[PDB]
């Protein structure tokens, strides 16, 4: 069974930390690119870090530059997404996905598989 | 030598036109018409494209807000007669076809299918096989293979459509009898392997559930099916088995593909556990136990002379065997309207094995002949080679192992040039042609000898380590030397 899961969303202060990790099982992501979206309420899903399958390019978006930061585990079969500073407009659901395409890049546009989702949200 | 590369785009399937020799690969959001030497002569874009499995082709955004950007893994790739069959994972698995040596000319696309033409699954997780035949006037067919896709908006698993249909928008279309009606396709849950054409039958390797049996467990067998049967009245079902089961799980298989005879009689089966083996089903023995399950259920009510339960009917459908005269299968060999089907044997086809790799899961089967020697090629989940001589000795020898890409799983769409002098070979993100006989590497008698490849001999004539072939002369041989330098 292929899947992604994703976990340690949950509620946080203003300025606070939180680890999100995503976990594959049913298929090793080892020479796939890894990518985190995000989805808010009512607007569209935008992607957040982007690592390729060596983990040596890594892209962002411009609206977290220097505050998320992402991370891979070959062996473990897990990525994690380290959010830092963290901002209102950061409360969505983070999602995480897995593409085939260009996988020595770190570029994400499209996706093979997804996750569920966990969502974080910041005290307003 | 030779290697093909997408920036790390992985490469799903592979076929080769036998009259051209041009290479033709299915990547994620690619299409690749590659020379025999790997060079790009053509690029189509499967594209990254808007879907959701929960949408209807063709998509229109405002019908379909769930849609996010999808990738395009190739499911299916076949060489038909005039026309490059091709399937992709996206839009409910539809197809299309292409020219032969300019990939880029579209030649048939359904503008309009339905739900009748979603050929491919939908999940790139879950495999395709398919096979191309001709009917009885020569019409184009396509057998297709199909595993349970679940989110899919459900398609029979063995289905026979056309390819030159009357009306081309109806192409890739089965007539509503032309399928395998299975009840429960998620509890049988069909894992397909290869599929090949033997005579005027095509058969399937695939794995899937005994739901009658301890912990619904997952069994590997082969099925038959007349090529002309418009109704599958014909189809039986064996279940393949290597040493009881120890590894139990049919991962890939190929028959002996060699320039004298290009497709034998045996087919060389991996199974996995851990422990990998190699077994072998002479191809008359799965037809005689096909036939013995026929005979049994048309006319035994599935028992045997003793009256031990054989043959059964087949998937939840709601038939039964029968007291048949004893002339029915020699004068209905396809079925007819009321003869038992789908038909299965209680009774497996055991294999023991010839060689077993303790640290190695198999997944790619290729095997061909040198002289009277046969030899395999073995791909494994770490991206190796292995190199087997099984030939006119006895028990297995492993001679050589390469490392194509550390970690990747090499696919089992393991082809060979056409002269039989070089073997394609797939690690997920790398294509490389690989000598089969390596011999040039030693120059001297001593080099020669040590690395032992029953393709490869010290011919004294020339000063060369070379094939046979390559000498009527004094040639002495790798593997069982008689002589020294
Ligand atoms: C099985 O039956 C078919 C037709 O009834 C026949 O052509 C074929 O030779 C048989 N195979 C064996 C192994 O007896
Ligand atoms: C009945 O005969 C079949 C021959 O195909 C054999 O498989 C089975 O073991 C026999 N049963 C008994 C009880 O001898
Ligand atoms: C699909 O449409 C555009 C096409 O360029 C793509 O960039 C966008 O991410 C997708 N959006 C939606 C809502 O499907």
């Amino acid at each position: 069974q292929v899947q992604l899961q994703e976990s340690g969303g949950g509620l946080v202060q203003p300025g606070g930390s939180l680890r999100l990790s995503c976990a594959a099982s049913g298929f090793r992501l080892d020479y796939y690119a890894i990518g985190w979206f995000r989805q808010a309420p009512g607007k569209e899903r935008e992607g957040v870090l982007c690592i390729s399958s060596s983990g040596g390019s890594i892209n962002y978006a411009d609206s977290v530059k220097g505050r998320f930061t992402i991370s891979r585990d070959n062996a473990k079969n897990t990525v994690y997404l380290q959010m830092n500073s963290l901002k209102p407009e950061d409360t969505a659901v983070y999602y995480c996905g897995a593409s085939s395409y260009n996988t020595q890049r770190a570029e994400c546009y499209g996706m093979d598989y997804w996750g569920k989702g966990t969502q974080v949200t910041v005290s307003a | 030598p030779a290697a093909f590369t997408a920036n790390g785009t992985h490469l799903q399937h592979l076929a080769r036109d036998p009259t051209t020799g041009t290479l033709y690969v299915g990547a994620t959001n690619f299409l690749f018409q590659l020379s025999p030497g790997l060079q790009l002569e053509a690029v189509v874009s499967t594209g990254p494209v808007n879907d959701s499995r929960d949408c209807l082709p063709p998509v229109i955004p405002d019908e379909c807000p769930q849609a996010q950007p999808t990738n395009n893994p190739n499911q299916l790739l076949l060489v038909s007669p005039e026309a490059l069959v091709v399937c992709g994972s996206v839009h409910q698995g539809i197809c299309e076809l292409r020219s032969l040596g300019q990939i880029r000319q579209l030649l048939l696309r359904p503008e309009r299918p339905g739900d009748t033409q979603y050929v491919a699954a939908n999940d790139p997780a879950v495999s395709t096989v398919g096979l191309v035949a001709q009917g009885l006037v020569g019409e184009p067919l396509l057998f297709v293979g199909r595993g349970y896709t679940s989110r899919g908006v459900g398609i029979p698993p063995i289905t026979t459509r056309a390819l030159r249909p009357p009306d081309p928008q109806a192409a890739f279309s089965y007539e509503e009898t032309a399928k395998l009606a299975v009840g429960r396709l998620s509890e049988y849950s069909h894992h397909f392997v290869s599929a090949f054409v033997r005579g005027a039958s095509a058969y399937f390797l695939f794995l899937r559930r005994d739901l009658k049996a301890p912990s619904r467990a997952f069994r590997a067998y082969v099925s038959r099916v007349c090529l002309q049967d418009q109704h599958y009245y014909s189809y039986v079902e064996l279940p393949l088995a290597c040493q009881g089961g120890r590894y139990g799980l049919i991962q890939a298989a190929a028959v002996a593909t060699s320039k004298e005879v290009a497709r034998g009689d045996v087919l060389f089966a991996a199974f996995s556990s851990g422990t990998s083996v190699l077994c072998a089903f002479p191809l008359d023995e799965v037809d005689q136990l096909a036939n013995y399950t026929r005979d049994a259920c048309y006319t035994r009510e599935g028992r045997a002379e003793n009256g031990t339960k054989v043959a059964d009917i087949a998937y939840d459908v709601l038939s039964d065997c029968a007291q048949l005269p004893v002339d029915t299968p020699d004068a209905f060999p396809c079925g007819s309207d009321h003869t038992p089907s789908p038909m299965v044997s209680c009774v497996p086809l055991e294999a023991t094995p010839i060689l077993e790799l303790p640290g190695v899961q198999l997944t790619a089967v290729a095997v061909t002949m040198e002289d009277g020697h046969t030899i395999a090629f073995l791909g494994d989940s770490q991206g190796q080679l292995h190199r087997v001589y099984l030939g006119p000795g006895r028990s297995a020898a492993p001679y050589s192992k390469q490392s194509i890409q550390p970690g990747s799983p090499v696919n089992r769409d393991l082809t060979f040039d056409g002269t039989f002098e070089h073997l394609y070979v797939a690690t997920q993100t790398t294509l490389v042609k690989v000598p089969v006989a390596p011999c040039a590497q030693h120059l001297d008698c001593d080099s020669c000898l040590a690395h032992r490849d029953p393709y490869c001999g010290w011919c004294v004539l020339l000063g060369r380590c070379s094939r046979r072939s390559e000498c009527p002369e004094q040639w002495l041989w790798s593997f069982q030397p008689e002589l020294g330098c």
